[PDB]
């Protein structure tokens, strides 16, 4: 996925959102 | 599955399996069956072999989506080991739900055999989910028609919480209120 | 974080569930300890399905079917919203508060609309509501079945209808009631679509207005506000959904070439156009949950340990499992000072607000005001209070609606059944000579006593 929002860190949290509704 | 519990002092194991079925045992053989004679046939697929790769759910989620990631490892690698063109699987609905998720992302066809539910008929969720039996919308009303038969009016539902239970309960609900059946009760039982 | 966009399809929140699995798959890259997600009850049932094997923590905090509670099958679900079980529950309280029992009963077709319509189809028949109709529904659905659906609504006698959905799965058919303008309709909105922008819209009051829907309990995030601001598609590089926010914000490309020198504030989208911060506050208490469970992890003692004979994981070294234990021992005080503290399946009991849909006077558009309470605290029957003069019917009417299936009979007459008909569904039939029914909705007519009989209105008895 190229949309996607990462920053680093020492402990990875996963996130799920709707940014778009379909 | 076993009925241990995981309380997560340790590392979760993998869980074991209960009850061997022979019902199933030769479910698995007709399919090896089929193969074999499709790969003996000079009338259908000639100088290609079917090979196959067939695991076991326990009736349970995860052990169907272990096999699924199993079947979908070439396509995840490309989306993200020989490759599964389709699936003949799986029998509870509630698990071939969760194996028609993991196998649409990569259109995998998947042929179940004992999935009746009617919610696997969406093609918008399940977009390569085919069944070669039935839906169950056609035997919930069967059940109507035969409590009309007879001339009952008061019956009971008790329905296993799944996605088997639930969608026909709701369907046969439907076509006993519409035959002045009056359902006294409805419960949901589960083997857990 | 590694954030994805699910679009509210189960297949887009799996490729981003294979991404969060991919070091365990490969030994079954970086470590996804915990998930926060998602929204959908189909979306987080499949995530679910996946996360759940790989036994990573999965922290929703809007998916709210009950389904999602059986811990054998979803084994790190947790959530920060309330199960849906109370609010079916809650609407069944308010339609026999305000004395219904003619109701209708739409549901999206999916694991959030049935499951939540069944448990007030429970209620109801416990609280002898009778159901005329009920219809499913689904963002991706057919014009037939919509057509069939508001065929329905019009074939039908009950005010009331009562709706499991979402914003995107209930538009087409608001759509297609507005277009037919079926009004005087009393819509009970589930929490989903009770704030929903998407039917929240000023060109369909006439239809929705006055909607009676349950929200969730605001909190606070102090600092968020002026974070939303700060929002910029080039000071923002983490987040690559900015650029795609800024072009929708602004009807611009980086349509005209952007500038990226406009004002957030100049525009009026639901990004900054709150109120209440409630699902957002859900996201925020579920990433503290997974945080202070991970200071858990970090503040243990060698002789005070969850796990194998009170030994402590690392927190260097941490595992997904073992915050998923935290998890489910998990006991943290939010900002606000509440106690959040997970069940034995991972649902957060909280209270619920009832809103009502009010015309806006001055900007026109829909004002939901809280109209009342449900108290999940509180023991069965004091749950609910709703203070009706807080409530527009239909959006501007004051008279609380009729949605019975026929009228009271009066004093001296029984009810007598419709055969095919619902038990709701009576007729009036006066009493025999010597019969006497001196109450409201008598079910047979009553005997006079000896050296009595009924009067000319069959209403008591004279000697
Ligand atoms: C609609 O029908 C309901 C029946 O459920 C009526 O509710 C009853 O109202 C009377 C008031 O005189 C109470 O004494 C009963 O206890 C109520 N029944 C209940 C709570 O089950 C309601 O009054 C009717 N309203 C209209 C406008 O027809
Ligand atoms: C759920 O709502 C009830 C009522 O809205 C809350 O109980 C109230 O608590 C405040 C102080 O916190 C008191 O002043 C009121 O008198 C209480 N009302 C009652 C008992 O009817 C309850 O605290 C809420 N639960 C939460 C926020 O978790
Ligand atoms: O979809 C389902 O869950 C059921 C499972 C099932 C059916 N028939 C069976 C016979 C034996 C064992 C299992 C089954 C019908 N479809
Ligand atoms: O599980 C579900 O489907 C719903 C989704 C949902 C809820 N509240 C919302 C507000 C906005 C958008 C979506 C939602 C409640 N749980
Ligand atoms: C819709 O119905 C309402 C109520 O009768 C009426 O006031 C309004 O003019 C109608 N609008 C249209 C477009 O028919
Ligand atoms: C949570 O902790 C508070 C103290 O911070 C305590 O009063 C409360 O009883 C605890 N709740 C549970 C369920 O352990
Ligand atoms: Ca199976
Ligand atoms: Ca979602
Ligand atoms: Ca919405
Ligand atoms: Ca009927």
């Amino acid at each position: 996925p190229d949309q996607r929002a990462q920053k680093k860190g020492d402990i990875i949290l996963g996130g799920l959102f709707p940014i778009h509704f379909g | 599955v076993a009925a241990k519990d995981q309380d997560l002092k340790s590392r979760p194991e993998s869980v074991e399996c209960i009850r061997y079925n022979f019902r199933g045992f030769r479910w698995l053989q007709a399919m090896i069956f089929a193969i074999e004679e499709i790969n003996s046939s000079p009338a259908l697929l000639p100088n290609l072999t079917l090979g196959y790769r067939i695991f076991d759910t326990c009736n349970t989620v995860s052990k169907a989506l272990e096999a699924t990631l199993s079947f979908v490892a070439q396509n995840k690698i490309d989306s993200l080991i020989p490759s599964t063109i389709a699936v003949v699987g799986a029998t509870g609905s509630g698990v071939s739900t969760a194996v028609a998720n993991l196998l649409g992302l990569f259109y995998i066809p998947q042929v179940s055999y004992a999935s009746s539910s009617r919610l696997l008929s969406n093609k918008n969720q399940f977009k390569s989910f085919l069944r070669t039996i039935p839906n169950d919308e056609h035997q919930a009303t069967a059940m109507a028609d035969i409590i009309e038969y007879f001339r009952w009016n008061w019956v009971g539902t008790i329905a296993a919480d799944d996605d088997y239970g639930r969608p026909g309960i709701e369907k046969f609900r439907e076509e006993a209120e519409e035959r002045d059946i009056c359902i006294d009760f409805s419960e949901l039982i589960s083997q857990y | 974080y590694r954030i994805f966009d699910t679009c509210n399809t189960v297949s887009k929140a799996l490729e981003a569930t294979l991404s969060f699995v991919a070091q365990n798959k490969i030994d079954s890259i970086p470590s996804t300890i915990a998930v926060v997600g998602a929204t959908g009850s189909g979306v987080s049932t499949a995530v679910a399905n996946l996360l759940g094997l790989f036994y990573i923590p999965q922290v929703s905090y809007a998916s709210s079917s009950r389904l999602l509670s059986n811990k054998n099958q979803f084994k790190s679900f947790l959530r920060t919203i309330p199960n849906d079980e109370h609010q079916a529950t809650a609407m069944a309280d308010i339609i026999e508060y305000f004395r219904w029992n003619w109701v209708g009963t739409i549901a999206a077709d999916d694991d959030y609309g049935r499951p939540g319509i069944e448990k007030f189809r429970e209620e109801a028949e416990e609280r002898d509501i009778c159901i005329d109709f009920s219809e499913l529904i689904s963002q991706y659905s057919d014009e037939e079945e919509i057509q069939h659906v508001v065929e329905v609504i019009q074939n039908s006698t009950a005010k009331v209808i009562v709706v499991f959905s979402s914003g995107p799965d209930l538009e087409p058919l608001i759509k297609e009631i507005v277009r037919r303008n079926i009004t005087g309709k009393i819509w009970l909105a589930s929490e989903a679509w009770a704030s929903s922008s998407l039917i929240a819209m000023p060109q369909y009051f006439h239809v929705v207005g006055g909607t009676i829907g349950f929200a969730l309990k605001a909190g606070q995030i102090p600092g968020f506000r002026e974070f939303l601001k700060k929002v910029h598609p080039r000071k923002s590089v983490h987040n690559g959904f900015a650029k795609e926010f800024w072009e929708e914000t602004f009807n611009c490309h980086l349509r005209p070439l952007c500038t990226g020198d406009e004002n957030i504030s100049s525009v009026e989208t639901p990004y900054i156009d709150y109120t209440h911060l409630r699902i957002s506050y859900n996201v925020y208490l579920a990433v503290y949950s997974i945080a202070h469970a991970l200071q858990d992890i970090y503040t243990c003692l060698p002789g005070r340990g969850l796990f194998t004979n009170g030994s402590c994981a690392d927190i260097k070294k941490v595992e997904a499992w073992q915050v998923l234990k935290h998890l489910r021992h998990l006991n943290f005080t939010n900002n606000m000072g509440e106690q959040v503290t997970f069940d034995e399946c991972g649902d957060l009991v909280g209270n619920y607000s009832i809103i009502n849909w009010h015309l806006s006077p001055e900007d026109g558009s829909i004002v939901f005001k809280e109209v009342g309470y449900y108290n999940v605290y509180a023991k069965k029957g004091e749950r609910l209070f709703i203070n009706e003069e807080k409530i527009l019917w239909s959006g501007f009417s004051r008279e609380v609606p009729f949605s019975n299936c026929s009228r009271d009979c009066l004093a001296g007459t029984r009810k007598g059944i419709i055969e095919g008909e619902p038990t709701c569904c009576f007729e009036c039939v006066e009493c025999p000579d010597g019969e006497y029914s001196d109450e409201t909705d008598a079910s047979a007519c009553n005997k006079c006593p000896d050296d009595f009989w009924s009067n000319e209105n069959h209403t008591s008895c004279i000697a």
